């Protein structure tokens, strides 16, 4: 059925013929200089999450559905979610009932071996102040934490920004 | 005392262009498929970085004496071909000499990537040598083309009798040598149509499959100078640049031009066309440029 | 002075010939081709022959420079050199 | 003590950038081969004991990943099993859109062959260009969906996210007129000098009766005497209303395999400007509101499906089956690659050269996820 | 003495292509025409020796580990992984794998993690960039505690899948002809 030719598709072999690839000798080679030319991304990459503190319920809707197991929960009862089991893929924000669970384009996060840069990844996400982050600041879209010190005994985790709150809350307890 | 210092400009001079040289290969490379790709001081900074380790590897005590006499000989192959007036010796410049002399470096290159031991070293040295035996067939003939439409063999003696009268790529029975040679040099290079001594991809890396730190930067230098080697004795035969301080540079910057413009010849035929299997390659050195340059052979007596 | 008048002119008009073409803007391209009809007319003058400046005055001052103003009018006014997703393509 | 001192064993490992990630142990004989056993399975992830044990909505995102050069086939066939056992009402305007995208990631996934071709036949030039030209397909499926691969897009019902507008409906008759002026300038380079068919003329020859029993679904069994386009026979997606043209040749060397999927290349750009003139009307990009809610707690009535759809190497299939609860009981990803390069490819290697290895094992698309599962 | 071969380091970092698996879509259109890395001098070769800057492109199987850490082994001095995606930390999506290796910090020295599935370019650069940054005055990283810290190494190397793997992965094939 509709079988397309009989002998069309295939070509005839030639000398000189791939000089006609030799044609970009001088155009403009198609390169995007990336320190520092930005690139500008879309309107709705999908990044980093951006929970309000404000309207999250708790009920551990985005819990049995995340397909890498974190978002696990904590008591003050808002999910933190690390980054180091997620894809990205952004099935906790349109099952999240209330809308407290956002996504905003951040994709770039370079941290380093030590453990105390390692524990960057384990963020209990900023209320959405956090796109004063991406605009108004130097817009580099980049992860708007930076730096976070632990604290045994004393569990007061602090998100030093960029320039602006350290944000010191207390965590105690976890799961539900 | 003074030929020691001479042949020390000429050697840190054809380092120090061989490398720009090379670079500038990548540069038209990348620019030949719409990239920016490197700057042009590039693999000066592989040969730096290169002997800058802290292990290296040293299989065998012949795994060192094989690639430093590649760099001896490839030395050895710049020495005697008239890099302008500077030479440090004009009187005995013959065909032979530095037409073997290309192919050493082809040796120890090889001589030392056999004592490694591996399969793809082994068939990276079974695939580079059908290329040695299958070049020399067009390749004698140019040398005899060129040898019989002048009679003399000191390279002296042929700069001057290309300086008195008449180009060489001019003069139809010497031009089937040169397309020969044009054709010749991509394999004695490395360059993409012949590729197959270095095949980047299709096996491993052939013969420098595992070298190590400080033996892939004598391969780099010794791969700069069998670049500037056999460009030089393509244009100081072909072309014949031939030629006081201004005379004296500007004879050297126009051998330059005559350097790039052969290379700027081996780079456009060497991106347009992939790799060549070696059954191919021992089959295609003997059907046209055997003839071309036969037949170039036969017009030159 | 006699000379060095002569090589400030010479030298403004090159300085007026090298910043005419280094420019995007094309009606700044137009005022630095006047201000080259400027400094030929002074140097025809200088040169001492009239008949070429006050010609070249009355065509290269406002009738070269007021004629290709004119001509992009209806056209571009920058070179449009473009940020972007496809661009530079 | 070497005890074979006769044949040599090279082999192919990951580390090689000619295979992608599988190895090939090749008793070598000088040159050629007289033996060639595969032993693939470097990156098992499992999805069998792995994909039971998520809700059925939540496994699209750990499934994209069982064929890395198409981000799209192996969500939009997933998508169309669990829409069978249901049995939804996925619009227009959803199947539409999930046609664009299995359309421009087939695409994708030929100019990503092409330049996995190049980077091992030497040519780095059409290499350069087939990866810069996917890349503007990449950045225009980013205005879509999200990232550039494993864009997390058909949800079992429908799609996510619909189409920005005219800003981007005018952006893809752009490109694809672009790279139909374009393509004029492949063949230049991969398929019309004598280089290439110099070098990949009967290498591998396959048989006719060698091909449909075998295990081949692809468009290289297509190259032998085959009649069978999965699009064709039975269309799934807004396939009828298209009139696309296939190819079939009486051959069944190497190139006979090469020149066949270029010119699906170029009908697959002449289907995506022909699907585009057609427009998508209104519509939903959802399927249903009641029958979604509780995304977890999704109980799907019992039975079983499969369904299978073209890709860029073979036609490849999955077979869910449903308890009845919010797990899918087994859903089977079959690579397309499974008899595909790795049991047709044993009787292909054996008196090939060691410079068509390579060859060989790109003119099947080889991609090694598939064969693991 | 010690400048001029520093600043060489980070100009010319030669990276070899092992393409591991997943992610290998998003390794070669980082090095060709479009967002690239000839710029910034990094030429890919496939060679163990003549590389100094390695790409854990995702998750790593067991059948892969062998094969990572024994490329691993054979680059002299300035090996650097730049552990990618999110598989190296902590484990992707694939937690649930018993094959695809959880934590790789405990077998390998990563230096510097990117986040990302898959990273986007971008991403890659920034990663590249800041390991520049690393380099730079030179920060400690990976070959200088694969050297004196290989007692915890090659003790977690052994546990998982260990038993010396040169005898198990070498007499597999044998009886196998
Ligand atoms: S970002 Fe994606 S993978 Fe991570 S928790 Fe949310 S839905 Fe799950
Ligand atoms: S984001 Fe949604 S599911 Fe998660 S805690 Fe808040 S309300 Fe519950
Ligand atoms: S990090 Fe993400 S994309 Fe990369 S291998 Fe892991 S799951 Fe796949």
């Amino acid at each position: 059925f509709r079988i397309a030719p009989e002998e069309k598709v295939k070509k005839k072999p030639s000398f000189l013929k791939p000089w006609f690839g030799l044609k970009y000798l001088f155009k403009k080679p198609v390169t995007i200089k990336i320190p520092y030319e930005f690139i500008e991304p879309a309107p709705r990459y999908r990044g980093f999450h951006t929970l309000d503190w404000k309207k999250c319920i708790g009920c551990n809707m985005c819990g049995q559905i995340c397909p890498a197991r974190a978002i696990e929960m904590t008591w003050i009862p808002h999910p933190k979610i690390d980054y180091g089991r997620c894809t990205f893929c952004q099935f906790c924000v349109d099952v999240c009932p209330t809308g407290a669970l956002g996504f905003i384009e951040t994709y770039m996060l370079t941290t380093t071996w030590r453990e105390e840069e390692l524990l960057l990844y384990d963020w209990v996400p900023i209320e959405p102040e956090k796109f004063k982050e991406i605009q108004e600041k130097f817009k580099d879209y980049k992860f708007p934490v930076e730096k976070i010190e632990f604290n045994k005994e004393t569990k007061e985790v602090t998100y030093y920004l960029r320039d602006g709150t350290t944000f010191k809350f207390k965590i105690l307890g976890y799961g539900l | 005392i003074g030929v020691f210092l001479r042949a020390l400009l000429i050697i840190i001079y054809a380092t120090f262009v061989g490398f720009i040289f090379m670079g500038i290969i990548r540069k038209v490379t990348a620019r030949i498929h719409r990239r920016i790709g490197p700057p042009i001081y590039q693999p000066i900074i592989d040969t730096l970085k290169f002997f800058g380790k802290k292990e290296n590897i040293t299989h065998g005590l012949i795994y060192d004496f094989g690639i430093i006499y590649a760099v001896g000989a490839t030395i050895l192959a710049l020495m005697f071909i008239p890099l302008g007036p500077i030479s440090v010796l004009r009187a005995y410049g013959d065909l032979i000499l530095v037409t073997f002399l290309l192919e050493i470096p082809m040796l120890g290159i090889m001589f030392a990537a056999m004592s490694s031991g591996n399969p793809y070293a082994g068939i990276g040295a079974q695939r580079a040598l059908l290329t040695l035996l299958a070049i020399q067939v067009p390749l004698g003939l140019a040398i005899i083309a060129v040898a019989e439409y002048y009679g003399t063999f000191s390279t002296y003696e042929i700069v001057m009798a290309q300086q008195k009268m008449g180009w060489s790529i001019f003069h139809l029975p010497l031009l089937l040598a040169a397309i020969a040679y044009d054709i010749v040099l991509q394999a004695m290079f490395g360059k993409e149509p012949f590729d197959i001594m270095i095949a980047p991809g299709e096996i491993s890396l052939g013969p420098m499959v595992e070298f190590g730190g400080k033996h892939m930067g004598m391969l780099q230098i010794q791969h700069a100078m069998a670049l500037f080697a056999e460009t030089l004795f393509f244009s100081n035969i072909f072309l014949g640049g031939g030629v006081p301080l201004l005379n004296t540079l500007a004879s050297l910057a126009v051998l330059l031009v005559k350097q790039i413009a052969v290379l700027l010849i081996a780079i456009f035929v060497g991106a347009i066309f992939p790799r060549f299997t070696i059954d191919q390659a021992a089959k295609f050195y003997w059907k046209w440029p055997t003839i071309i340059a036969a037949i170039g052979a036969i017009m030159a007596s | 002075c006699i000379v060095c008048i002569e090589y400030i002119i010479v030298a403004l008009m090159i300085i007026s010939a090298i910043l005419a073409v280094e420019w995007r803007d094309l009606l700044a391209s137009t005022v630095g081709m006047a201000a080259v009809s400027l400094f030929a007319s002074i140097l025809f003058f200088f040169l001492q022959a009239p008949d070429v400046a006050m010609t070249e005055a009355a065509i290269g001052a406002a009738l070269s420079a007021a004629v290709f103003i004119f001509a992009i009018k209806r056209t571009y006014r920058y070179e449009t050199e473009e940020l972007g997703w496809w661009v530079r393509w | 003590y070497p005890i074979d001192k006769d044949t040599y064993e090279l082999f192919f490992g990951p580390q090689h950038m000619a295979t992608e990630n599988f190895s090939i142990i090749l008793k070598m004989d000088g040159n050629r081969v007289v033996k060639a056993i595969a032993n693939p399975g470097f990156l098992h992830r499992g999805f069998e004991k792995l994909a039971e044990y998520r809700p059925w909505y939540t496994n699209i995102a750990l499934l994209l990943r069982i064929c890395v050069p198409e981000p799209d086939v192996p969500e939009a066939i997933y998508s169309m099993a669990v829409d069978e056992i249901i049995g939804w009402e996925v619009p227009e305007r959803a199947q539409w859109i999930r046609t664009l995208v299995l359309e421009m990631a087939r695409v994708t996934a030929y100019l990503f062959w092409i330049m996995g071709l190049s980077f091992k036949l030497g040519v780095y030039t059409a290499g350069q260009w087939a990866a810069a030209y996917r890349e503007r397909f990449m950045a225009l499926f980013e205005q879509l969906t999200g990232a550039r691969v494993y864009h997390i897009y058909t949800i079992p019902g429908g799609v996510r996210r619909d189409i920005p507008g005219d800003k981007w409906l005018r952006q893809v008759r752009d490109t694809v007129e672009y790279l139909k002026d374009k393509l004029k300038d492949f063949d230049n380079v991969l398929f019309e000098n004598y280089i290439t068919y110099k070098r990949l003329e009967g290498i591998g020859v396959m048989d006719k009766k060698f091909a449909l029993e075998e295990g081949v679904t692809g468009p290289n069994l297509r190259a032998t005497g085959v009649a069978y386009d999965v699009r064709k026979s039975d269309p799934y997606l807004l396939y009828p209303e298209l009139d696309f043209e296939i190819p079939v040749l009486k051959e069944g060397d190497a190139l006979a395999r090469v020149l066949v999927r270029r010119y699906e290349l170029e009908q697959d750009l002449y289907i995506i400007e022909q699907l585009l003139d057609m427009g998508p009307p209104s519509g939903p990009y959802k399927v249903q509101d009641p029958k979604l809610k509780n995304l977890p707690r999704f109980k799907v009535p019992p039975g079983e499906a499969f369904a299978h759809v073209e890709a860029t190497k073979g036609d490849f299939g999955a077979y869910v089956v449903s308890d009845g609860g919010h797990k899918p009981y087994r859903v089977h990803i079959r690579g397309p690659s499974i008899a595909h390069g790795v049991r047709v490819l044993e009787q292909l290697l054996v008196g090939a050269r060691l410079a068509d290895v390579p060859a060989i094992l790109m003119s099947l698309d080889n991609c090694p996820p598939d064969i693991d599962r | 003495f010690e400048p001029l071969f520093n600043w060489a380091r980070k100009k010319s970092l030669w990276i070899v292509a092992f393409c591991t698996g997943c992610g290998g879509i998003e390794m070669p259109p980082l090095m060709t025409a479009r967002y690239d890395l000839e710029r910034f001098g990094i030429m890919p070769d496939p060679s163990p020796r003549q590389y100094d800057l390695f790409l854990i492109t995702g998750y790593v199987t067991p059948k892969t580990l062998k094969r990572i850490i024994i490329t691993y082994e054979m680059a002299p001095d300035p090996k650097y992984v730049l552990a990618h995606g999110s598989c190296p930390i902590n484990g992707g999506i694939y937690w649930d794998a018993y094959n695809a290796i959880k934590q790789l910090d405990k077998y390998i020295p990563v230096d510097v993690y990117i986040a990302g599935c898959m990273p986007r370019p971008e991403a890659v650069m920034d990663g590249i960039k800041k390991l520049m940054e690393m380099i730079e005055n030179g920060e400690a990283d990976g070959w200088k505690r694969y050297k004196e810290n290989y007692e915890w190494y090659r003790k977690n190397q052994d546990e998982l899948l260990g038993e010396g793997w040169r005898e198990k992965e070498a007499r597999k094939w044998i009886p196998w002809l």
